[PDB]
């Protein structure tokens, strides 16, 4: 077949104008799209914390007006998902996943209003879902819909348009362009044969997504961290050993989510009732821990400058951890719409810093600043759990910027990424597709 | 905490020959840190992990070791090598040095340059009696000084002090100074001072009489 | 360049306290760790403590509560030791260092020149300064040993030069002796025969414990 690639390599990236610069719209229409939601999501949790001051006089009125608030929204959440698109719960990445298959439906029409509305309802009522899954899918659907709204065929332009859309929604989530090419490059791509996904194509929709971002919501980021200090090479086991306490840990957390997507299935049985009722009562429990104890409560952004400066005590930081691993199964294995992507940098971070604190007494000629072990943690649930270690350590890179810590978040991110697979462990997307497609077909 | 000793607590070498100290670790060390210390000067950093130079440490100069010994080595030494070497672990903590190396330039035997000096007419009105005796530029820094008082030993009351070895000719001095009452001196006619080094049996006395 | 200068050394009475302070310039004196090692004379060298840019954690060598105090001032670009109840153990030449490392076990990157502290209830003296001219009836050879004696002054230390430092080959400053809570040196220079006494060979001590600048003129005696 040597001629063949004579002439195939001599056709390289000729990506057709038109998918370019469908691209390009994609990429705007997502970026737009996800400073809406963003706006949007602060301005209820903004209305929810004012309420609280029209009443502040009265404790019980007070854990009360928190708890319906966030009740209230959570259910109009799960019941705009339930009634209309069913496949808008939960994440969204495995859905777009799964289109990517050829093997789940873009139902756009029914996937943005629901998942934008809902969303806002589960997200903005404080309940621990990220923005970032949401996005993907919502972002996802917007590729599809300019597709059909310009009837593009082709394979290339159906492929191409959703992985765009689901990439600039990504990159937009956490003003992360690199991030977002890769986690199509590395992740949602199909996984087991060749696709013809234009790669120029995702550069151009990541470009203008993260440029819309930009002209929404600049001077301010998303998490100052600080410069940290270096690592030196006689530290660097120290990760290894942090990665590999990830590698176990995060298959554990696979099979819970699963699991507690299954316990808590026989609590509603289907019934669109029980269930948005089930999730009026958890989202309100988010809305009163909100109140009374916020690290428990919310998308946990907030406390991960907080834990890399290292200013939890070891005593706070492990209640976090453990009430943090139930408020975000609570509310992601429920099923209401929003994700569990950025709690889990929330919950890497918490982890990685209490080690940090540990390394740091046990060695004192290291010199150790508990700080690197948060950072090199951050990533690293995302390596162990849904196993795209690429993403998370470029995705941690960009929201830190502090490239001094690459090897250590390299070495934390194999760690993890090795001791996921060699204890038994799946990638938690693909294993929620399968166990999706699984139900399509009993 | 762990006890680093350096070995040759003092050592020469002539110019253009093969230098060696050691440190020795009370625990087990890694990767071990040398600073060379001239008197006045900034300790500095010399030799660190054990065997890396420092941006002007010339290439003479290369330390080894593991475990439990290290040593540094100066391949051909030089004169500017003259100084103190301390090694220094921080592999565990609290960190420690070692007490030291002091590398001193050899050279030729060489006689005092002997010089005997009378209590100042000034300070004499003030009525204390020192009279000071120099022996100056000599070479090994053993050296034994006598006082007599009109040809009779004097123990009491003399103080004497060497000069660190000499920047140009890296020769020794010593001064000895006998301080009596104005009045002790008076009693007296003959101060004699008495150099016993290696370079002679016969000493080089220097003396005055007040007549 | 980069620059160590620690001052604020000098005489303290026993059960004092005093502040020393290394001065910063040629880095980011943030993004360094700062440490004080001290040499008591004679000895050692011996390591007192470090601290990290943030001054998130100080370390102290194993000894005594609020015994040391190390702190930093990143806005000063200065870094400090308090020493309190001071004993005649903590008279020593007092070095500040800046850490770094290699593999990563550290090491005592660029340190300072030093100050000294000197733990006396002794009185600061000035001295007094005699001209040593050769004996009455001198041995006149090729080359002359002058000299002059600074006797009875403290603490440590005077500056000894010859004809305001012209005179720099054949000079022999010796180190001082402690007598009675007062110290005593002197000072030799040798210059050839047609020097002296037919040129004017000075000698100048500076005591700046205790202003004393003086020049002592050496002339021949009787």
């Amino acid at each position: 077949r040597r001629r063949q690639l004579i002439r195939q390599l001599l056709e390289r990236d000729k990506t057709p104008l038109a998918i370019l610069f469908m691209a390009a719209v994609v990429g705007t229409l997502v970026g737009l799209a996800a400073v809406a939601f963003d706006k949007g999501v602060a301005w209820l949790q903004n209305q929810r914390m004012g309420a609280l001051v029209h009443t502040a006089d009265n404790y019980p009125l007070l854990l009360t007006v928190a708890f319906l608030c966030s009740a209230v929204l959570a259910m109009f959440g799960y019941f705009l998902v339930r009634k209309y698109a069913p496949e808008a719960g939960g994440s969204g990445i495995p859905e777009i996943e799964g289109a990517l298959e050829d093997q789940r439906p873009v139902r756009w029409w029914r996937v943005l209003p629901v998942k934008f509305f809902g969303g806002l309802g589960t997200l903005g009522g404080g309940m621990v879902l990220g923005r970032a899954g949401p996005t993907v899918q919502i972002g996802g659907n917007i590729g599809r819909m300019v597709l059909d709204i310009f009837r593009l065929k082709g394979d290339e332009a159906r492929h191409t348009l959703l992985a765009t859309g689901a990439a600039a929604g990504l990159a937009a989530a956490f003003n992360a362009p690199l991030a977002g090419i890769l986690f199509i490059i590395e992740e949602m791509r199909p996984q087991f044969r060749y696709t013809l996904i234009s790669i120029k194509a995702v550069f151009i929709g990541v470009i203008m997504s993260t440029i819309m971002y930009r002209i929404f919501n600049h001077e301010v980021a998303l998490i100052d961290v600080g410069k940290l200090s270096d690592a030196p090479l006689n530290t660097l086991w120290l990760y290894l050993i942090l990665g590999i306490i990830f590698g176990i840990f995060g298959p554990i957390f696979n099979k819970w989510v699963l699991g507690m997507q299954d316990l808590l299935h026989r609590v509603h049985g289907g019934n669109i009732t029980k269930w948005v009722l089930m999730g009026g009562a958890i989202g309100g429990l988010c809305g009163l821990l909100g109140f009374v104890a916020p690290a428990t409560s919310g998308g946990g952004f907030n406390l991960i400058p907080i834990a890399t400066a290292g200013n939890f005590s070891m005593g706070m930081l492990v209640f976090i951890f453990v009430a943090r691993v139930i408020t975000t199964l609570l509310c992601f294995s429920s099923g209401a719409p929003g994700g569990i992507f950025a709690p889990m940098l929330a919950l890497g971070t918490v982890l990685g810093t209490a080690f940090g604190m540990v390394a740091v007494e046990l060695f004192p000629q290291y010199h150790l600043e508990a700080g690197t072990f948060a950072i090199a943690g951050m990533g690293a649930l995302l390596a162990a759990s849904i196993r795209a270690p690429l993403t998370g350590i470029i995705l941690v890179l960009e929201m830190t910027d502090n490239y001094q810590l690459i090897l250590p978040m390299i070495i934390t991110g194999l760690g993890a990424t090795l001791l996921a697979q060699f204890t038994g462990g799946k990638p938690l997307y693909s294993a929620i597709l399968a166990r999706t497609l699984a139900k399509q077909e009993a | 905490d762990i006890v680093l000793t350096q070995s040759p607590a003092i050592m020469s070498a002539a110019p253009g020959d093969k230098v060696t100290m050691t440190c020795s670790a009370s625990s087990s060390v890694s990767y071990i840190h040398w600073y060379q210390q001239k008197s006045g000067t900034s300790p500095k950093r010399w030799i660190y992990d054990t065997s890396k130079l420092t941006s002007g440490v010339p290439v003479r100069f290369s330390g080894s070791g593991s475990g439990t010994s290290y040593s540094l080595t100066i391949n051909t030494m030089e004169a500017e090598d003259a100084a103190t070497y301390y090694c220094q672990q921080w592999s565990s903590h609290p960190q420690t040095f070692g007490g030291g190396t002091k590398l001193e330039i050899l050279r030729a035997d060489a006689a005092p340059t002997v010089s005997i000096f009378p209590p100042s007419s000034e300070q004499l009105t003030s009525g204390g009696a020192s009279v000071v005796c120099f022996l100056n530029n000599f070479y090994p820094k053993d050296i034994n000084v006598k006082w007599k008082i009109d040809g009779s030993e004097r123990q009491n009351g003399v103080l004497n002090s060497w000069t660190d070895q000499d920047s140009k000719d890296s020769t020794y001095s010593m001064s000895s100074t006998l301080t009596l009452t104005k009045d002790e001196y008076e009693r007296h006619n003959s101060y004699t001072c008495e150099a016993t080094h290696k370079t002679s049996t016969s000493p080089i006395v220097k003396s005055f009489n007040r007549a | 360049e980069v620059r160590l200068l620690e001052s604020g050394g000098g005489l303290v009475q026993p059960g004092g306290s005093l502040k020393l302070s290394c001065a910063a310039s040629g880095f980011d004196y943030s993004r360094y760790w700062m440490s004080w090692v001290r040499q008591a004379p004679g000895k050692g060298l011996k390591w007192i403590g470090e601290i990290n840019p943030v001054s998130s954690t100080i370390n102290y060598t194993p000894s005594l509560k609020d015994k040391f105090i190390i702190s930093r001032d990143n806005a000063k670009d200065t870094l400090y030791l308090q020493i309190s109840k001071v004993r005649s153990e903590d008279t020593a030449l007092y070095y500040c260092a800046r850490l770094y490392y290699g593999y990563g076990y550290w090491y005592f990157d660029v340190w300072g020149a030093g100050t000294t502290v000197t733990v006396s209830s002794a009185k600061t003296t000035p001295p007094s300064v005699y001209p040593l001219a050769p004996g009455s009836a001198a041995a006149a050879a090729s080359m002359v040993t002058l000299g002059c004696l600074v006797k009875g002054y403290f603490p440590e230390p005077v500056t000894v030069t010859w004809n305001s430092g012209s005179l720099a080959a054949g000079v022999h400053t010796f180190p001082a002796v402690l007598q009675a809570a007062l110290y005593t040196l002197s000072s030799s220079v040798t210059v050839p025969s047609s020097s002296w006494p037919s040129e004017t060979v000075t000698c100048n001590v500076a005591h700046p414990a205790s202003s004393t600048k003086v020049d002592k003129k050496i002339v021949p005696r009787a």
